[PDB]
């Protein structure tokens, strides 16, 4: 008897025998759970030793092993924006799977070359008084909602900085200059800010509410058909954030509020100077808020920087994840020092089997590179914006139930 | 022999209450003390805010109310809470003395003599919490334990509401963490998990200082790498007793096997010792606080 | 002629020119030979992307259709039943060509399967495509045949009788809506499938396995 | 009329059947009417994945072409039907061009694209052409590009997208066709510069990405 662990920690007793490979054998629950045997990875301990499927089971009695994760390529020629997944190109013409949705080119796994893509003052520091402080509204990671009444509908903000340097001061009207041209659908318009009192982000006020209320309060869990249009308004807004290197360094399924459920609008990002505050003058940043949302990395604080495009991705990695299954992750650790040190030190990772039924599993290609433990991995917002619109409008195309695919068609 | 009374209390409501002052700045939650016209006495007004689902604060709520049969002196006692504002209102037995997080800050460092009435406080509130009530502290913190001018100390905040610990988990965000390594490394062993919480609490209240970061700041994470992947630190020997160190040491092993149980920790003979000799506690703070009686 | 028919296939399917690869097959197959494997699936794929990306087409001028004037919602009329018109006519072409030709002809076990399977599966496109009874109730015969006949003779992990099984679901469940019929075939199909999962030939390891995965989906989707 | 024209032509857009509104947007503009931004972009798609499908069956047919003989030679005549099929193609969509899109072009922007279009084509059928016809193509091509490169920088932005797009096609025509990647990547260069100092803005990123990557892969 070989107690042998599942995904979602199911349990299964495979058979103690000699001279029959692991494969075979615990086949039968790696498929009732789905797994090829070829694309798994079994640990044995004396943290977690990683061994192979062609061990006999003689060595292997009296042990307890894990079960963890670690293809059919029909030729095509992509019509709209497609992009490499190995080498993270453009692509046009090359391989596709028939299921799994990852597309490749044959040369990255006298040569052609690229071509075209197919196409298709007035702001200034908000003096005081005219900016009427709003009521109790909230609170957060950092500071408080306060509505403003001033020609129409804003947000008045706190933060945790009383006296900052006047050097930090600057900094702050730097920051203002390159944030307030933030002009988009996805982000809500920014009037100014009010340095005269404590110092505050002066935003506009959305209706409905944020992401995490819809998602952990009503739990009005949607369709595939909202859930992508979802994450593509919100990859988009932060494609425009990523665009002129302005991380948004907060993105949280909290502040993604959303009115009337068609318009999405981000917000309450950046602040590097209130951020890292100026204890001494220093950037030493802090980690204040929520957990969830940020990588690995961002979690160790190990650079005096580590934040990247990147650690803005696994952020978008968390939030997709909270889209799909329509809980958090994490929410079985009845624990807090338990999730930092976890996420921190990389022995574990959200769990996939959570997820829901109708997965598409074009996007267990693109979710799951949005929340890998290293950084070098997870892709830039515009692979992830190109392949969001791809299975956007791919949708009703595989509205159906499965059916029988075609053959393997590829040859090596 | 000591009368806790608390049925003195009826009809609770924001709109009863008035508000005086504050007791303090907290890490996760902010203590507040205000008045209640009916009944008069002072309260501890503890105020947190989760924004969860109404099922699920409906859910703690009622389980809140099992404080009402868990009443010690040696535990804080529970007046009552209820929902108004969307808050949490925890209201709690207003002590003078607050914690002993004020009394560190204040005083600079803790003598041993005072450690050994206090260890025999803490250790027989949590045998009454476990051994009674099948539930353990969990949060064995310095911030967490109540004390007043009485010359008595109290333990708060234990876990009363399980499905609040984990509520409460996403939100507790504070900066320092006793948490066990056994409670770290994914797994849960309770019951060795308080004599660590509170292993390294005294070691804070003897030297003064955050010991995880080793005499002889750091980041957050980092502080767990330290407990949970290097042996634990110890208490500095010449002011402090060798018998007091055979008590921190056996406290503070990250093996439970080599961590000893509750029962070793009433039969040694320092814990015995520290209530041999007697120690005044009215004039004590009173004579580093500035209060009367 | 055979052997340059097959790589004017071979050299067609690299190519994505998938018209000239149906024009190519169907010449071959009227020769009133037999199809050995290899000219077999090549036939079978072709076929099955003509008549798929015309679905797929299908299936989005449908959707615009349920996302709607008197002029917008004629507009996806017209190319509705011209997508209609045109998957009609590919469709009926290939099971002219089964009844004439290749079903006749069946030599083997397994070929009498595989077209059967064939047959009934362009009926279930006629069928979602549209009296209409007809055409469901003779898919529904060519399904049963081809699964009666399927039961006896190969090792019942084999790809033929598993997506035979899978396409058999997906019948009750569109069209007939049964989808308690359509769960209880394919829960026995994988069951079985797993019973005799013992040492499995290597060609058709990957594409057995591949289509027990997709069997999964269904009963974890219909689940609900 | 041509709100039913363009209305077929958007309902095959997302049909991934595009020889149909390739068909469509040749009656659309046959009466030779004026264009509009968007149905221009339509015509634009519409050949472009025509000619891209076709151009990537030339490419794989080509690569069996050089794999090899009696099996290659099947190869050759597949090549030459493709061939004659894209070149049809091609040459419909110029003489469309020369009757009723370039001397019609009215505003900078109109004439600068069309032409970007026409010097495509023509690189498209030269990309097959070889002997003496070949010269012809790439010349006519040549000038087409240089009509539209002057015009871009007088009349119209440093950062607008046809003028990244033009740069990027004008640029990678020097180097397959030409067969000089210095003339190539010293103008890709250029027109990296004057944009990126003087940085509706996913797709001129886009474009930047690629003239650098391209630029990358000449330095190679
Ligand atoms: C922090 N460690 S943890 O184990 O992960 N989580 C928690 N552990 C303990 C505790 C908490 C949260 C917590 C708090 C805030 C609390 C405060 C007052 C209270 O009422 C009261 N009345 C009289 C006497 C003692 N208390 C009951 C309480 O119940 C709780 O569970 C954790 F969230
Ligand atoms: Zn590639
Ligand atoms: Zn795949």
């Amino acid at each position: 008897i070989v107690r042998v662990f599942l995904p979602n920690k199911q349990r299964t007793v495979v058979p103690a025998r000699c001279g029959v490979t692991v494969r075979d054998s615990l086949k039968k629950a790696l498929m009732m759970r789905g797994l090829i045997p070829e694309c798994c990875a079994v640990y044995r301990i004396q943290e977690k030793k990683p061994i192979g499927w062609d061990t006999d089971i003689s060595w292997l009695t009296g042990e307890e092993l894990h079960v963890e994760v670690l293809h059919n390529f029909v030729r095509k020629t992509f019509f709209t924006l497609a992009f490499c997944d190995f080498c993270r190109k453009l692509l046009f013409q090359g391989f596709r799977c028939q299921t799994c949705g990852y597309k490749f080119h044959q040369r990255c796994s006298r040569d052609r070359s690229s071509s075209a893509p197919n196409v298709h003052s007035d702001d200034w520091e908000i003096p005081d008084g005219q900016i009427t402080v709003g009521q109790r509204i909230g609170s957060g990671s950092f500071g408080t909602v306060y509505k403003g009444k001033w020609h129409g509908d804003v947000a008045v903000k706190m933060l945790n900085v009383t006296a900052p340097t006047p050097q930090q001061l600057q900094a702050f009207k730097n920051e203002v200059g390159v944030l307030r041209k933030t002009r988009h659908v996805n982000i809500l318009l920014f009037m100014g800010y009010s340095t005269k009192p404590q110092l505050a982000i002066v935003t506009q006020w959305c209706e409905g509410s944020s992401l995490y209320h819809h998602l952990h309060i009503i739990e009005t869990k949607f369709e595939m058909i909202k859930l992508i249009d979802i994450a593509r308004q919100t990859a988009q807004g932060m494609d425009y954030l990523h665009a002129k290197s302005i991380i948004h360094r907060d993105l949280k399924s909290n502040n993604i509020f959303l009115h009337e459920d068609l318009t999405v609008k981000i917000g309450d990002f950046g602040l590097a100077t209130v951020k890292s505050r100026w204890s001494g003058s220093h950037q030493f940043e802090q980690l204040s808020g929520s957990i969830l949302w940020m990588a690995p990395e961002v979690i160790r604080m190990q650079d005096k920087n580590p934040y990247s495009f990147q650690s803005d991705v696994y952020a978008f990695g968390i939030v997709l994840y909270e889209l799909m299954t329509g809980q958090l992750p994490y929410s079985n650790i009845n624990n807090r020092d338990q999730i930092i040190f976890m996420v921190g030190r990389g022995y574990l990772s959200p769990d996939l089997s959570k997820v829901r039924s109708n997965c598409p599993k074009a996007m267990k290609r693109l979710m799951a590179e949005c929340l890998k433990k290293k950084r070098d991995e997870r892709p830039l917002f515009p692979q992830i914006l190109a392949s969001i619109e791809l299975l956007a409008r791919s949708l009703p195309k595989i509205h159906r139930s499965a059916s029988e695919p075609s053959l393997n068609r590829a040859g090596f | 022999a000591f009368l806790t009374q608390k049925q003195k209390v009826g009809e609770l409501k924001d709109d009863d209450f008035e508000k005086i002052s504050e007791l303090g700045a907290g890490n996760g939650g902010v203590v507040f003390k205000v008045s209640h016209k009916p009944s008069g006495l002072v309260m501890a007004r503890k105020l947190i805010h989760l924004e969860i689902k109404p099922a699920i604060r409906n859910q703690i709520i009622r389980e809140l109310q099992v404080l009402h049969e868990c009443n010690s002196p040696y535990i804080v006692g529970f007046y009552g809470a209820f929902y108004s504002d969307g808050e949490i209102s925890i209201c709690m037995e207003h002590m003078d003395g607050g914690s002993l997080d004020q009394v560190l800050k204040k005083a600079g460092r803790i003598p041993e003599q005072i450690l050994g009435k206090v260890s025999i406080a803490v250790i027989k509130g949590l045998t009454y919490l476990r051994e009674k009530h099948k539930i353990m502290h969990r949060d064995v913190k310095p911030s967490n334990i109540l004390v007043n001018s009485r010359g008595e100390i109290k333990l708060c905040d234990f876990g009363v509401s399980g499905q609040l610990i984990d509520s409460m988990a996403n939100s507790f965000v504070g900066t320092r963490s006793y948490m066990s390594p056994e409670r770290l490394q994914g797994t849960h062993y309770s019951v060795q998990s308080d004599i660590w919480s509170m292993g390294l609490s005294l070691v804070e209240m003897a030297v003064g200082r955050y010991p995880i970061p080793p005499p002889d700041p750091m980041a957050i994470f980092e502080l767990l790498d330290y407990i949970v992947n290097e042996p634990p630190p110890k208490l500095p020997s010449g002011v402090f007793s060798l018998e007091f160190q055979d008590f921190v040491n056996k406290c503070l092993i990250k093996n439970p096997a080599e961590r000893a149980d509750l029962k070793q920790l009433m039969v040694h003979a320092f814990i015995k010792r520290s209530d041999a000799e007697e120690v005044d506690f009215a004039g004590w703070l009173c004579s580093t606080i500035g209060l009367n009686q | 002629d055979k052997n340059e028919l097959v790589q004017k296939a071979k050299l067609a399917e690299q190519a994505e020119r998938y018209d000239d690869m149906a024009a190519c097959m169907k010449s071959v197959t009227e020769q009133g030979a037999e199809l050995s494997n290899e000219e077999r699936n090549l036939l079978s794929v072709a076929y099955k992307n003509v008549v798929g990306a015309r679905r797929s087409s299908w299936r989005v001028v449908s959707s615009i259709e349920q996302k709607t004037a008197e002029k917008k919602q004629q507009m996806a009329r017209e190319y509705r039943e011209k997508i209609e018109t045109e998957l009609r006519d590919i469709c009926n072409d290939v099971l002219s060509l089964l009844e004439k030709f290749l079903i006749p002809n069946a030599s083997q076990a397994e070929s009498k399967v595989f077209y059967l399977k064939m047959k009934g599966d362009y009926y279930r496109y006629l069928a979602e495509v549209a009296d209409k009874k007809g055409i469901v109730d003779q898919s529904q015969q060519a399904y049963q045949e081809a699964f009666e006949i399927s039961k006896k003779e190969m090792q019942p992990t084999h790809p033929i009788r598993l997506g035979l099984a899978l396409n058999f679901s997906v019948f009750y469940y569109e069209i007939l809506n049964s989808p308690e019929k359509a769960c209880s075939l394919a829960k026995t199909a994988f069951d079985e499938a797993i019973a005799e999962l013992d040492t499995l030939s290597e060609e058709s390891y990957k594409d057995s396995t591949l289509i027990m995965q997709l069997l999964r989906d269904n009963l974890t989707l219909w689940t609900s």
